[PDB]
């Protein structure tokens, strides 16, 4: 058989497996994603609502939070459940034709496709509602969500590859995650901030992507100085050879 | 059980690809109508403010400044006369509110909070026809201005940018509504497949 | 044919450094050595575990995976989707493994509970139904590793009765330590010390190798 | 096919015909584009940010393009290079690329806290650039005279006046073109880009057992 | 390492040359809003305009240029415009006080003479700007703003920016 | 006293639950910041005040 057949079964195969064991039960893990951004939604709003109805009088609070949220929900689950794709499945290594690699792949296309999957109902649902569901600038918000996607995916690489002897690091990375959940400004809008902690907040390529994608999502939405496409781009691409090398480097060392 | 099997994959991507991209393809090279944009940029002052910019604002997308346009330049007749286009005419026999919601389609106002300046973009099947719309709605807006300020017992409106006549349509934008399609769709062709084969797995 | 091109491993002793061998042709041959020495590193590189770091070993005939591999199984799925999980992975048709799985648990015989997740599952019908996933294959060259089955007289006496059926018309590799199974099947040996490897065309003279060298 | 692709043709691919297209392209079909800059204010004479932000809006307008056009003739101008197709403004084109074209080439910045507004002007011709950018600051400075004379009319001498801190400065060499800088950064992207090609590439032929 | 170390200890105290900085401290103020004059100010003494002034005043290229051993802080013969308004932007530093709005001029130069001059031509030119500024508002119908110097500019002894010691250090942690 | 008892409390209670002690871990960092050990805690608005009564 051709070497690519070979791995096409291979990445059905496993992202069959992990969908599998993803679904408790009779898939009861759908219920859970379904239930985190509604709760989000709830718990923001009635916090935040007049806090942004004081912030900017052009964009209702639902569609901001769930255009900031969703992203996020997306490159948090591709950097955490990525890391874990290497040990779980390292008795799967014996048949000759799984790889490290290929458990990693699945995870992400199957993170991929339930995070998706939960915008788009999300999106019709807030559509149907009554609010704003039409982004102004399509092919712009969808090259800043592959660029996402690239990064989330490269770092969960990075992370399985560096930490599959230290589970505390796994643990630490964990709990560093939650600020990044502040400090992107996937809650509140960034401008009302002050200009002193400006720029310690442009070395984060998330909050450059998030507020990218909201430009390309509502219509005339400002974007302030430094928040170009083009140090996301060079930092995803980096981590993602980083990532690649130190798995062909540390290849054979995976059982 | 049969019926996910009946896709086999092939029937399913002619479904979700090749058919949406041709009927779009079909409907903007073929049937599409041209719809040119005249744009123009104005405030209020006092002739010696924010307020009286959103009454303005509010004003422009009512009902009786679309009456007194379709009175005088006949709005109604001109947006029916591209018969090609089923989607942006204006079909007749219409509703008062179905006019209202597509004159408010046409007819785009923006504002910013910084400068305090109101853009106005008027569509058109003809760029004369979207200029001339323009004008008037300036002009009516600055005369409600005044006669607000006469009945209230002195303002005067700021033409930053005045009424332009496009050269070419704009809206209309094929090619990159078709890229939108074409990614939208394999996402979703993507998407759909992955699940009808997993439950085609699970099923027996 | 199997043939070994100076494959190097290394597990900092290197336990195998650009050697070359050759094999027979159809002719049942069995890995034989001491335990640690590199035996496990030989049979794990030829049932294709692991990749040489230099070298290669080519076969124009495909090689089955060791049989009795606990670990080849996930613990949060049960028989059925992991038979199917493999099989997918080798790319067979519907109908394929349907019979794949027909008679995988015609072999296991543990209906009840069957869909059972390895989590919550015995070690007697782990075995049963490994063994009859590594039986359900169709190859010519397997790697029995450990034992052929787990249970009472008539649960062996079949499997190997079975075994018998399935590799009169093929070859069979055997990898263990009691000598009366490799007296009545295999036929040439090979053993492996300390990385370098003799071949024997009679076990008589293996025999004397254990005695004397081990 | 995806499995006879080697190593050498992956780099003449990625690598190579990319740099001798942009080098060809910088080092000879590439126009110099000097810049004029100058920073201005408008203050009244017998509130100020309103009438800044008017000026930053009137500079990319439409009608003050006719009129620059119609008095140093834009549009003869930006076409004269005909080496470098991706700079030049290709004759007919429409009016609304010819004002994107002419919002691209003029470049407005607005300091917020100083209240400063720059303006930089590109050209072919640093004499044009120059030139340019004076015709802007006097066109902005009459558009806010006239403003200031139309309100006071409609009730029924200059009131208002724009500061200049800084004259539009003649350029001596080009500024925009930065071959060398585009080249390094262009290289170091495409050899990042080759290198997680060729790493996929043999990640995928691991799987040829 | 070693090359990199013996090459720029023996440029540092063989080859550089000297820069004395003279400081002054001013502020704008109405005789008879303050921010705003301070902050065109501050984009004046970075300004073009200015710069020619002090050219054909000081001559400041052919100052500039009078070294030859030190081609790093050399102002090179033939240089572009551009670069010669980098370089004097290099030169001259420019800092700004905001809760006390006061404006800190450094000049540089491998002159203390000509350093002071310097730094007292640009406090005069920008009184003179400040001045012209509002009079051309003044008289665009048809002397009330003043410079105070808090730290009139100083003459150095010794000179200041070639810190050979302290850079060498820095390198030495690289 | 508190501490010692939430401690004991959860060490009984996720004996068998490794991913309690994870989520408890976690939300462990958000009572770092609603306490108001960064910052003084009269610089809140009233409204919010009642609901930070509870910590």
């Amino acid at each position: 058989r051709s070497p690519w057949q070979i791995q096409q079964a291979v990445l059905f195969a496993l992202f069959l497996r992990e969908l599998k064991t993803r679904l408790g039960g009779r898939w009861l893990g759908v219920f859970w994603v379904l239930l985190e951004p509604v709760a989000h939604i709830a718990v923001m709003t009635t916090l935040f609502s007049l806090a942004h109805r004081a912030a900017m009088p052009s964009i209702e609070y639902p569609v901001f939070l769930i255009t900031g949220l969703i992203p996020f929900f997306m490159f948090r689950g591709l950097v955490t459940r990525l890391m874990e794709a290497i040990d779980s499945n390292r008795g799967l290594f014996a048949y000759r034709q799984v790889k490290p690699i290929d458990t990693v792949i699945a995870r992400a296309m199957l993170e991929i496709s339930l995070q998706s999957i939960v915008y788009l109902i999300a999106l019709g649902t807030l559509g149907w509602l009554g609010f704003h569901f039409l982004p102004v600038r399509a092919l712009e918000l969808a090259g800043v969500s592959a660029v996402l996607i690239m990064l989330g995916a490269s770092l969960g690489l990075f992370f399985a590859v560096v930490t599959n002897e230290i589970p505390q690091a796994r643990a630490i990375v964990r709990i560093s995650l939650l600020p990044l959940y502040f400090v992107s400004g996937v809650i509140f809008p960034v401008h009302t901030i002050p200009p002193q902690y400006l720029p310690l907040l442009q070395l984060n390529p998330v909050l450059h992507l998030i507020e990218l994608s909201r430009a390309s999502f509502f219509p005339q939405y400002r974007v302030l100085q430094g928040i170009n496409l083009a140090y996301p781009a060079g930092f995803a691409l980096l981590s993602l050879f980083l990532a690649l090398m130190l798995y062909r480097l540390r290849r054979h060392q995976l059982a | 059980m049969k019926l996910v099997s009946r896709l086999t994959a092939k029937r399913l991507q002619w479904a979700l690809v090749y058919l949406p991209m041709l009927v779009a393809t079909v409907y903007f090279l073929v049937f599409s109508a041209d719809r040119y944009v005249s744009e123009s940029v104005i405030t209020v002052r006092q002739t010696s403010s924010r307020e009286d910019t959103c009454y303005l604002q509010t004003y422009i997308h009512s009902m009786g400044l679309l009456q007194k346009l379709d009175q005088q330049l006949k709005l109604r007749e001109h947006f029916g006369t591209p018969l090609r286009d089923p989607l942006f005419r204006l079909w007749g026999g219409t509703s008062q509110e179905w006019f209202l919601e597509y004159y408010r389609s046409r007819v785009e106002v923006l504002m910013d909070d910084i400068c305090g300046l109101l853009t106005v973009r008027v569509q058109g099947f003809e760029p004369e026809f979207a200029q001339a719309l323009n004008r008037a709605i300036l002009e009516e807006s600055e005369r409600f201005v005044n006669e607000l300020s006469h009945r209230m017992a002195l303002k005067s409106l700021v033409v930053v940018e005045p009424p332009v006549l496009p050269e070419i349509a704009e809206y209309p934008r094929r090619w990159y509504n078709l890229a939108t399609l074409l990614v939208v769709c394999c996402l979703i062709y993507g998407v759909v497949s992955l699940v009808v084969a997993t439950i085609r797995d699970h099923q027996d | 044919m199997i043939e070994l091109r100076n494959l190097t491993k290394w597990y900092r002793r290197y336990v195998f450094r650009n050697l070359n061998f050759r094999f027979p042709d159809d002719v049942s041959i069995g890995l034989i050595g001491r335990n640690g020495a590199g035996k496990s590193t030989l049979m794990r590189l030829l049932g294709g575990i692991e990749a040489p770091n230099e070298g290669e070993v080519v076969t124009d005939v495909s090689i089955s995976w060791p049989v009795g591999l606990s670990g080849g199984f996930q613990g949060s799925l049960t028989a059925r989707e992991n038979v199917k999980f493999v099989c997918r992975i080798y790319g067979t048709s519907h109908e394929d493994m349907l019979r794949k799985v027909r008679f995988v648990e015609e072999f296991a015989e543990i209906g009840e509970h069957f869909d059972l997740p390895m989590k919550t599952y015995s070690s007697g019908m782990r075995s049963r139904v490994a063994f009859g996933l590594s039986m359900a294959f169709d190859f010519d060259y397997y790697l029995i590793d450990e034992a052929m089955a787990v249970g009472d007289a008539q649960f062996r006496a079949k499997s190997r009765a079975v075994f018998d059926s399935r590799v009169g018309q093929a070859n069979m590799i055997l990898v263990s330590h009691n000598m009366n199974d490799i007296k009545e099947y295999c036929d040439v040996v090979v053993l492996v010390d300390q990385g370098q490897a003799t071949l024997y065309e009679d076990v008589e003279a293996g025999i004397a190798a254990y005695q004397g060298s081990l």
